[PDB]
């Protein structure tokens, strides 16, 4: 999980 | 398990970012196995979907000559925050392809067998049993990564997860779990052996079995068959049955058909549609060994387009044929197995459609089909079913099952069409 945006 | 390629692609940095976001890491392993950083979403309108070459799925290799291999999140993450504006990556395209593409039932991504294994206690240890959660699990999941939930639940609690369901589920809905959860060759060896059980054989389920099954599918059922049964498979076909039936199902059961050749013979293809015309309704009676010899030596390709070939000197089709010349056991297993050669999908459709369109249902073929099929062309299955009856295979088991078992059926089918 813990889908982080870059 | 994937097919791998590996690409360089260069973006340059949108105000939104670079337009995706990823997963994984050693602290948030996407899977069991990799700790690998994914794509798990690419931003519509972002630098990377402008870019189009970055898919969702891909793995993260290296961001600026800075391998991601045995990172934690957050390091990954970082290596992204401090690249700057133009950033180059390394990724690798993959491609899930694996056993079949025709299978209702694919492996689960996210498996973890230690944990079905403990959930299925939970389940088998809940009062009344929750049978929705052993059915979500057990037809969601691979035949594999059934015997790697298998292997678990025997480690943890010192016995035989079958024997154990065998005691905590009943009717319909244990013969289907207990099939789901042997292997192909186990379960086919044992279907067979049910239908030898006992003076009086069922033939139908023997054509069925003995007539769709390949080479290799055969050559391990001999295999299982007498490492479970202490006998050999054809010793007891030879018991059970008698007469031309019992050579062709002798010779099927061999599973020693050729294999399909690059170069397709044409000259045999109207050598072999001249002989089967010959045998049969040419002459007064029948060579039978002349049929029983091509149809199970030569290969499927081949025999397809023998029997087209045939059409050209006979005045009827094979299956025309095959019922203006013998009767019995022996005319079922040629009608039979001549379907499986033209179209197995509309085979097994057509057996599917009997065992459910009248009075009850033939529970031991639908189920048989079911689980035998699921992970092999359930698909086609399903199109040629749709495509022949109007109706889906969901909606015709839905309307001849209920309850628990209806359920596992409907999920072995895979959706509605
Ligand atoms: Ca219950
Ligand atoms: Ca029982
Ligand atoms: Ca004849
Ligand atoms: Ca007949
Ligand atoms: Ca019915």
């Amino acid at each position: 999980q813990s889908e982080t945006s870059v | 398990d994937y097919l791998v390629t590996e690409e360089e692609i260069n973006l340059t940095r949108g105000p939104s970012g670079l337009g995706f976001n990823i997963v994984g890491g050693t602290d948030q392993q996407y899977v069991s196995n990799d700790s690998g950083i994914y794509v798990s979403r690419i931003k519509e309108n972002g630098a990377a979907a402008l870019d189009g070459r970055l898919q969702e799925g891909d793995k993260i290799l290296s961001v600026n000559g800075q391998d991601l291999k045995n990172l934690l999140h957050q390091d990954a993450v970082d290596l992204f925050r401090n690249a700057g504006y133009a950033v180059s990556l390394r990724v690798q395209h993959r491609l899930q392809v694996q056993g079949s593409a025709y299978g209702s039932v694919k492996a689960y991504t996210n498996f973890d067998a230690e944990r079905d294994a403990l959930n299925i206690e939970t389940a088998i240890k809940t009062k009344g049993v929750d049978e929705v959660t052993i059915v979500n699990i057990l037809t969601n999941r691979s035949n594999e990564q059934r015997q790697d939930i298998a292997f678990a639940y025997q480690r943890r609690t010192k016995k035989e997860l079958a024997s154990a369901l065998k005691s905590a589920l009943s009717g319909h809905l244990e013969t289907v779990i207990l099939g789901l959860l042997k292997t192909p060759a186990q379960y086919d060896a044992s279907e067979l052996k049910a239908s030898m059980k006992g003076l009086g054989t069922d033939e139908d389920s023997l054509i069925e079995i003995i007539c769709s099954r390949t080479n290799q599918e055969l050559q391990e059922i001999n295999r299982v068959y007498k490492e479970m049964y202490k006998t050999d498979l054809e010793k007891d076909i030879i018991s059970d049955t008698s007469g031309d039936f019992r050579k062709l199902m002798v010779a099927l059961a061999k599973g020693r058909r050729a294999e399909d050749g690059s170069v397709i013979d044409y000259e045999l293809i109207d050598q072999d549609a001249r002989d089967l015309y010959d045998a049969g309704v040419k002459r007064k009676g029948t060579d039978v060994p002349k049929w029983i010899s091509i149809m199970t030596e030569r290969s499927v390709p081949h025999l397809q387009k023998v029997f087209d070939r045939y059409k050209s000197y006979s005045p009827y089709d094979m299956l025309e044929s095959i019922r203006k010349e013998v009767k019995g056991d022996l005319e079922n297993a040629f009608l039979n197995l001549v379907q499986c050669i033209q179209n197995k999908p509309l085979y097994f459709a057509d057996r599917l459609y009997d065992s459910m369109k009248g009075k009850g249902t033939r529970d031991k073929v639908l189920i048989r089909i079911m689980v035998s099929r699921s992970e092999v062309d359930m698909l086609k299955i399903r199109s040629e079913f749709k495509r022949k009856y109007g109706k889906s295979l969901y909606y015709y088991i839905q309307q001849d099952t209920k309850g628990d078992y209806q359920k596992a059926l409907l999920y072995l089918c895979g959706g509605d069409d």
